[PDB]
């Protein structure tokens, strides 16, 4: 099945500026991005630790 | 705010910033202890920042007050974004002055074409990223429900309304959510969502405050 850790970060339609983490496969690390507040995809974490635990090494 | 202008220090006294270690949403002060924002702006450890202009520097007129309560509308739907409204109670009453003031709730809904003031510290670029230090403002008209539905097929509910310009270039953006849309001195909208920002044929969508006046008053009074 497709690895959700490899999907590009998704901001969504809402207009909040919430900082979340996503696994950047090209760089091999969890980076920050702007989440709009709704319709989050799975490559969206509240902390670097959550991101590494879920997507580390993808 | 994309395509707007610098409001001027404290020229929008009811505009507040919601901070959770950084600015993430806006809000509108409706009385000394209550702020209206968006449901999707619900976050942990919210601190309401009043009397702000430059959000990155202490200028002297600020009041930082923690949220003691954050009540999301009981019918908020995180998928459709219907009922995108939240009420925040201030832990201690804000000191009202010329730079920190409340905005009146509407007595009736605003008609299409009515000019309004939209403000916030959100992204100022339609394509790319640039967040302002000072508060930005935008004059934009309320759009018809027919045009709103045409722009967003099967997405506009009775609790939403579009505002802006169909040609693109002027709109609210990421970081503006929860903020005000004031028309003729009344809070008619809450920055909610849209397809990107300032895109042609994709005006911003806002929560229709006039549909929630009774709920707002009763909820504030019961908390
Ligand atoms: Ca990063
Ligand atoms: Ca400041
Ligand atoms: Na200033």
């Amino acid at each position: 099945r497709p690895d959700f850790c490899l999907e590009p970060p998704y901001t969504g339609p809402s207009k909040a500026r919430i900082i979340r983490y996503f696994y950047n496969a090209k760089a091999g690390l969890c980076q920050t991005f702007v989440y709009g507040g709704s319709r989050a995809k799975r490559n969206n974490f509240k902390s670097a630790e959550d991101c590494m635990r879920t997507c580390g090494g993808a | 705010i994309v395509g707007g202008y610098t409001c001027g220090a404290n020229t929008v006294p009811y505009q507040v910033s919601l901070n959770s270690g950084y600015h993430f949403c806006g809000g509108s002060l409706i009385n000394s202890q209550w702020v209206v924002s968006a449901a999707h702006c619900y976050k942990s450890g919210i601190q309401v920042r009043l009397g702000e202009d430059n959000i990155n520097v202490v200028e002297g007129n600020e009041q930082f007050i923690s949220a003691s309560k954050s009540i999301v509308h009981p019918s908020y739907n995180s998928n459709t974004l219907n009922n995108d409204i939240m009420l925040i109670k201030l832990k201690s009453a804000a000191s009202l002055n010329s730079r920190v003031a409340s905005i009146s709730l509407p007595t009736s809904c605003a008609s299409a074409g009515t000019q309004c003031l939209i403000s916030g510290w959100g992204n100022t670029k339609s394509s790319g990223t640039s967040y302002p230090d000072v508060l930005k403002c935008l004059k934009a008209p309320i759009l018809s429900d027919s045009s709103c539905k045409s722009a967003y097929p099967g997405q506009i509910t009775s609790n939403m309304f579009c505002a802006g310009y169909l040609e693109g270039g002027k709109d609210s953006c990421q970081g503006d959510s929860g903020g005000p849309v004031v028309c003729s001195g009344k809070l008619q909208g809450i920055v909610s969502w849209g397809s990107g920002c300032a895109q042609k044929n994709k005006p911003g969508v806002y929560t229709k405050v006039c549909n929630y006046v009774s709920w707002i008053k009763q909820t504030i009074a019961s908390n």
